[PDB]
């Protein structure tokens, strides 16, 4: 089986930072890109970005590039995210994800669909 | 009484330390009048004779995992490409957007592997935008957007791309590595060394034997062989390990070919420069493929599994294909002739075992790409120009870079992996180490000078 396990829930101050972790099992962590996804109550999911633990290349949605940072460690089987300058709109459930395996017939980046997710973590911006 | 100091110079003892090593290569390519990316950059002469010299009664520590002279190797291999690529003209103007279709190959209404690709480009030095066309492999191409579709190169958005200067050759050559003045190199002539711990038979040499910077994943090819039985090397702290290196004592032939005939087409960006493009396809179309002897491979898997079991003595061992992720892991990678082959190895690693010869050839489908994430580097890529006509290839497989998954009930799942490029050379430079001389020493004795 495949699972991604996350940090505990967070309630943090406005203007400060929130940092989250996502530890994996059932597969070699260094051989799959990892996504980050958020959902506010009743709203769409909003893309945050992706990271590839094998190299550490990063790509952000330009909406969030000044606010978000990722990193991953091959010795920990864990991916980290950091979102700086919290506002009330950041109150949402956050997820990390894993992509499907590439196959011979696929064109590039056909596989970045969400193959597996974690159970999510609640983040609330409050004093 | 009457015991009295003496001092010696030229003493034969040593201590461990880091050093800056010498490159050492052939004089001119394969001693042929052409430019080579490795040999031509100085690297001193074709030193013919290794000064091997054997030591009586020397036991020596060795840590191939922490050895300093793999780091300098990685720094050198990186730097040579970095300096060599710089004068070559770049691909930056072509990164602009694309509008392209399916390609009509010769005598064919379709070809499923090829886009035919049309693009705007500056034809003069810095003006006169015009349309121009070429064709590309898929896996340098991506697409989503527009009311009607719109195409783009894979890497040019995230990273700069430079095409290798066309006359420069990618083929590896034997490079020797010598210590500078004041330092020496030790070997382990032992034919069954684990890689770490004391070494019961040691010899020294000014320069190592020739080492070939073969770029490869998933298989050690065009390399060396273990003199004794097969050797399996792993991190020694824990049962689960970062990587495992298996190094065969007999090497199995691999041949590969790209049968389709390719003609070239050239586009002028620049002043005394030229972007090198891929044009019309010629010949009966097939994908690239490689061939391996079947029965010899069955014996090879029996042998390596026979020794994995010594560590790991319960019933099952399970080898499996690649795990997943982006393509760069999940296909066996190498280059030959002038282009970079990527092969789905899954058919070749589907065996399973339980405890307690020039026929029936297996073939593997193998795919080919032109833009590359070479040295697995942040924010940079390389482009490879096409080569006229078909290509044939031969190489000798020597070992595997494998990995273990998290364990499960009486069943082990071994599949290819490791992946880190430093493990390629750590699989061959395990023998060596570099060391400093302290030529000075002091002692008691029955001797003085005269005060007069």
């Amino acid at each position: 089986q495949v699972q991604l396990v996350q940090s505990g829930a967070e309630v943090k101050k406005p203007g400060a930072s929130v940092k989250v972790s996502c530890q994996a099992s059932g597969y070699r962590f260094s051989n799959f890109v990892i996504h980050w996804v958020r959902q506010a109550p009743g709203q769409r999911f909003e893309w945050m970005g992706w990271i590839n633990p094998y190299n550490g290349n990063k790509e952000f949605s330009a909406k969030f590039q000044d606010r978000v940072t990722f990193t991953a460690d091959t010795s920990a089987n864990t991916a980290y995210m950091e979102l700086r300058s919290l506002r009330s709109a950041d109150t949402a459930v956050y997820y990390c994800a894993r992509v499907g395996p590439y196959s011979w017939d696929d064109s590039p980046q056909d596989n970045y669909y969400m193959d597996v997710w974690g159970k999510g973590t609640t983040v609330i911006v409050s004093s | 009484e009457n015991l009295w100091v003496t001092v010696y110079y030229g003493v034969p003892v040593w201590k461990e330390a880091k050093t800056t090593l010498f490159c050492a290569s052939d004089a001119k390519a394969y001693e042929k009048e052409v430019h080579n990316i490795w040999a031509t950059h100085a690297c001193v002469p074709t030193d013919p004779n290794p000064q091997e010299m054997v030591l009586k009664n020397v036991t020596e520590n060795f840590n191939m995992w922490k050895n300093d002279m793999v780091d300098q190797m990685h720094e050198d291999v990186i730097s040579l490409w970095d300096q060599s690529l710089k004068p070559c003209v770049k691909l930056t103007p072509l990164c602009c957007t694309l509008n392209c279709t399916n390609a009509t190959a010769s005598n064919s209404s379709i070809i499923e592997g090829m886009k035919n690709c049309s693009f705007n480009i500056t034809t003069e030095l810095r003006c006169k935008r015009e349309k121009k066309n070429a064709l590309f492999y898929k896996l340098d191409i991506v697409q989503l957007d527009g009311n009607s579709s719109q195409y783009r190169l894979i890497n040019c958005d995230t990273s700069v791309i430079t095409q290798v200067c066309p006359k420069l050759s990618f083929d590896p050559i034997p490079i020797h590595y010598c210590a500078p003045a004041g330092y020496a190199i030790l070997k382990c002539n032992n034919k069954t060394f684990t890689g770490t711990g004391p070494c019961n038979n040691v010899s020294t040499v000014q320069c190592t034997h020739g080492i070939k910077p073969v770029l490869s994943t998933q298989l050690l090819l065009n390399g060396s062989l273990a003199e004794g039985e097969i050797i399996i090397r792993s991190e020694n702290i824990t049962k689960n390990v970062k990587t495992i290196i298996v190094h065969l004592n007999e090497s199995v032939k691999i041949e590969c070919t790209r049968p389709n005939n390719k003609t070239r087409t050239s586009i002028r960006i620049g002043p005394g420069q030229a972007f090198y493009a891929t044009g019309q396809v010629i010949g009966d179309i097939r994908e690239a493929y490689c061939n391996i002897n079947e029965s010899k491979w069955n014996e090879t898997l029996q042998r390596v599994s026979k020794k994995l079991k010594e560590y790991f003595p319960h019933k099952n061992i399970t080898f499996q294909p690649s795990s997943g992720g982006d393509l760069e892991i999940t296909t066996h990678s190498f280059n030959c002739g002038g282009e970079f082959f990527y092969c789905n190895t899954s058919s070749l690693f589907n065996r399973t075992y339980m405890a307690n010869n020039s026929t029936r050839t297996i073939t593997i489908h193998c795919r080919i790409k032109q833009i590359i994430n070479m040295w697995q580097e942040v924010g940079r890529a390389m482009y490879a120009p096409p080569i006229a006509g078909n290509i044939t290839c031969i190489s000798n497989i020597t070992g595997l870079l494998l990995t273990r998954d998290y364990g499960k009930n009486n069943t082990e799942t071994f599949r290819p992996g490791g992946g880190n490029m430093k493990d390629n050379w750590r699989s061959e430079l395990y023998k060596y180490k570099v060391v400093k001389i302290e030529p000075l020493g002091v002692a008691p004795t029955r001797c003085k000078r005269r005060v007069v």
